[PDB]
Parts: structure tokens; C-alpha cells; sequence
């Protein structure tokens, strides 16, 4: 299976620089060239340029010519690209993409990479449990909630269980208060598991490398 | 640059009917009697997924139900029948000439019956009081239409400012939708009132849901 993986998020000063990368692999790297894409928080694709990794041929989508650097590493199926001279607007995601299957668009995508151009410093976030306070508890479903509030910069990844719960979650998108990002999860599960069995919620900000595992008991 | 017009720009569809989105661009797009227009579906949270290439071909693993069409600048994407794991915003993207060009994308909602929110209200936790702040979290789970009202009640009168509303995007398996509304008050302030109450409403009516609890 042709995999594209892409680095972290990124938190950029503005006036600096940021290189992000995209192992490739699946596939022989040199036969395919290497696309990428920008995406901006209203949601609209933009081409960047590709590279041959081959011989290192380029092209460039005139817009980003000077601000895109894309390189390539043959020994590492690695793309890089590069930005400079960042300003806010270079504040989106940026997927690496290539034509396995010459469909002549798009095939394959990464996962995307949030850049974040901004002065602003680092916040982590406040995880905060959610529990229902002697409630229902007699064969009818039950919600629990975790908020994750005051961090900055996107993104965060909230997960229930260690993932071992997917189904009932709803993890509602992040909003700006002050200058500062919230976001909550929530998940419904029968009243058999809780307070039976344990119910944790793990939030993780890459940001600060904070990692936080809250248990909801009642 | 050639320009993509995508319409229309938001679109809502029942289960089972057609869904068909147009793309116009402002020059040709073909090319030795090949078509290069290609289109992609993009659910949020993830990149775009390449659905029909080459203005009529279907990627290998893309369910029949898809089916693009045109040629010269007018191009159309067909969906038939309709299925909840198609609400996304669809894109046409050429690529004829430099620089490859996307759409203006199209939002694909689906039709469904209305449905009752889920509300569950959640008192401060004791770990955010210590600190001074106190949220009260309301989570109205699962309803339709997307338009729903939800008004906040301290001690019976209605709590304007302090609030933070946050949608989800039409669930792909039962097609409804979800909103978390959190008014945030300091711990002062909600240690002099009892009663805290979340309640919703759909558009117009007159019969809300409502959840509360009391300090105690």
C-alpha cells in the first residue's frame, strides 16, 4: 500500500522559516513525482509545485516561487519542503501528494501538516473531566465529557480509552476564546460500563508534548 | 489561471435521490480527445480522496454510485443513489495546464427526519473550581435540522455572554448533527447562584428540552 507520512504540527514565528517532510514508501520513490497542496482553515486547495525525485526537477505554481523550497532524499524516500519568510497567511495544511497509478491528478495523499505562523507562545491545555453527578444508572445509556480548555496552538488529539472506545464519541471542533483554543469530547456509553468499568479520556497537545490521561469517576 | 466554478455551492439531498454538481471552467480542459478533469470528495478532518479522474473514470475502489460526466468546460459529477457516508464537500480539479486548479467545492448535506437533541448537562469539576474558573458544559447530541437554539438560565433568569457554541459536521452513519455549548462563569459567580439551566429549541415552536442541576 502506497503510505505518505508527514511530519508534526508546527508553531512558526513569523519572519522565520519552517521545512516539513514526507516519507514515502510502498512504491519506488524515483518513479513518481512529488506533489503539494496548501489548504486554508475555510477549507480551499491550492497547488504548490512538484519535484521529481529523481533528478530533483521542480515545478512551481508561480504564486509560491521563492517561497516554496521543495528538496527530495533519494536514500531516505524523504520530500521536503520548505517555507520562508512566513507570514500568517502561510497559516494552513499542507499535504504532499503523487500520481501512483498515473491517474494524472491526484491519487495518494499524507495526512496533512498544520502550520501555525504566530508570535504567540506555547499554551497547554487544562483537561477537565466530566461527570454526570449521581444520575441515571439502570440499563440506560450515559454520557461523559471531557473538556480540554486554554491551549494554543492547534491541534490537539483527544481519544477515549486508548481508543478502545470510537463508537458514541463526539469530539466537537475547536473555538477561540480570547486568545486561547477550547474544545470538548464527548461519549455515550451503557450504564453497564460506567461506573463499572473505567472510562478515560486521553488528551494529547504535540505543541508542548503534554500528554494528560483523565479518568471520569462520578 | 484558469478558474474553476463549482455550483451549486451547498446542496441538501434525501437518501436514495440524485445529487448532481456542476463544475464550469473558464477554459478548456481537453486534451488529444481526453477530458483532464478530475474530482475529489473531502470529508472533514482528512485529505481529499480521488474519486473520478479524466472527466469519466472511476478509481479503482470507488463505489458505482459515482459517476462523472462533460467534456470541453463543463463537467458534472453524479451520485445515485444517495448514502449518509456521502455528506462531504466535493471538489472538480483540472489538470490540463499550470498551475493544476481545484473548485470552489460543494457541500453535500443530507436530508433525514427530524430528530431530538440528546442534552446532557455537566456541573464544574472540582479540580476547575480550585482554580478559580467554573464551566458548565452542555452537550446536545444527535438532532436535525442543524438549526437549533440553545439559551442558558442562571438562577431562572437567561445568561447572554459567557457562552461558546461548537457544531459538529454531519455524522456519516445516521446523518444528524451535534453542538457543545459551555457557558463559562468564574468560580464567584457560581458560587452565588444555584440553579444552572441548559435548554433547546428548534427554530420556532414553543416546546424546549430543557436539563438542569442545583449546587447541591
Amino acid at each position: 500500500e502506497v503510505q505518505l507520512q508527514q511530519s508534526g504540527p508546527e508553531l512558526v514565528k513569523p519572519g522565520a522559516s519552517v521545512k516539513m517532510s514526507c516519507k514515502a514508501s510502498g512504491y519506488t520513490f524515483t518513479d513518481y513525482y512529488m506533489k503539494w497542496v496548501k489548504q486554508s482553515h475555510g477549507k480551499s486547495l491550492e497547488w504548490i509545485g512538484d519535484i521529481n525525485p529523481n533528478n530533483g526537477g521542480t515545478g512551481y505554481n508561480q504564486k509560491f516561487k521563492g517561497k516554496a523550497t521543495l528538496t527530495v532524499d533519494k536514500s531516505s524516500s524523504t520530500a521536503y519542503m520548505q517555507l520562508n519568510s512566513l507570514t500568517s497567511e502561510d497559516s494552513a495544511v499542507y499535504y504532499c501528494a503523487n500520481d501512483y497509478g498515473s491517474t494524472y491528478g491526484f491519487a495518494y495523499w499524507g495526512q496533512g501538516t498544520l502550520v501555525t505562523v504566530s508570535a504567540a507562545k506555547t499554551t497547554p491545555p487544562s483537561v477537565y473531566p466530566l461527570a454526570p453527578g449521581s444520575a441515571a444508572q439502570t440499563n440506560s445509556m450515559v454520557t461523559l465529557g471531557c473538556l480540554v480548555k486554554g491551549y494554543f496552538p492547534e491541534p490537539v488529539t483527544v481519544t477515549w480509552n486508548s481508543g478502545s472506545l470510537s463508537s458514541g464519541v463526539h469530539t466537537f471542533p475547536a473555538v477561540l476564546q480570547s486568545d486561547l483554543y477550547t474544545l470538548s469530547s464527548s461519549v455515550t456509553v451503557p450504564s453497564s460500563p460506567r461506573p463499572s468499568e473505567t472510562v478515560t479520556c486521553n488528551v494529547a497537545h504535540p505543541a508542548s508534548s503534554t500528554k494528560v490521561d483523565k479518568k471520569i469517576v462520578p | 489561471d484558469m478558474v474553476l466554478t463549482q455550483s451549486p455551492a451547498s446542496l441538501a439531498v434525501s437518501l436514495g435521490q440524485r445529487a448532481t454538481i456542476s463544475c464550469k471552467a473558464s477554459q478548456s480542459v481537453d486534451y488529444d480527445g481526453d477530458s483532464y478533469m478530475n474530482w475529489y470528495q473531502q470529508k472533514p478532518g482528512q485529505p481529499p480522496k480521488l474519486l473520478i479522474y479524466v472527466a469519466s473514470n472511476l478509481k479503482s475502489g470507488i463505489p458505482a454510485r459515482f459517476s462523472g460526466s462533460g467534456s470541453g468546460t463543463d463537467f458534472t459529477l453524479n451520485i445515485h443513489p444517495v448514502e449518509e457516508e456521502d455528506a462531504a464537500t466535493y471538489y472538480c480539479q483540472q489538470s490540463n495546464e499550470d498551475p493544476f486548479t481545484f473548485g470552489s467545492g460543494t457541500k453535500l448535506e443530507i436530508k433525514r427526519a427530524d430528530a431530538a437533541p440528546t442534552v446532557s448537562i455537566f456541573p464544574p469539576s472540582s479540580e476547575q473550581l480550585t482554580s478559580g474558573g467554573a464551566s458548565v458544559v452542555c452537550f446536545l447530541n444527535n438532532f436535525y435540522p442543524k438549526d437549533i437554539n440553545v439559551k442558558w438560565k442562571i438562577d431562572g433568569s437567561e445568561r447572554q455572554n459567557g457562552v461558546l457554541n461548537s457544531w459538529t459536521d454531519q455524522d456519516s452513519k445516521d446523518s444528524t448533527y451535534s453542538m457543545s455549548s459551555t457557558l463559562t462563569l468564574t468560580k464567584d459567580e457560581y458560587e452565588r447562584h444555584n440553579s444552572y439551566t441548559c435548554e433547546a429549541t428548534h427554530k420556532t415552536s414553543t416546546s424546549p428540552i430543557v436539563k438542569s442541576f442545583n449546587r447541591n
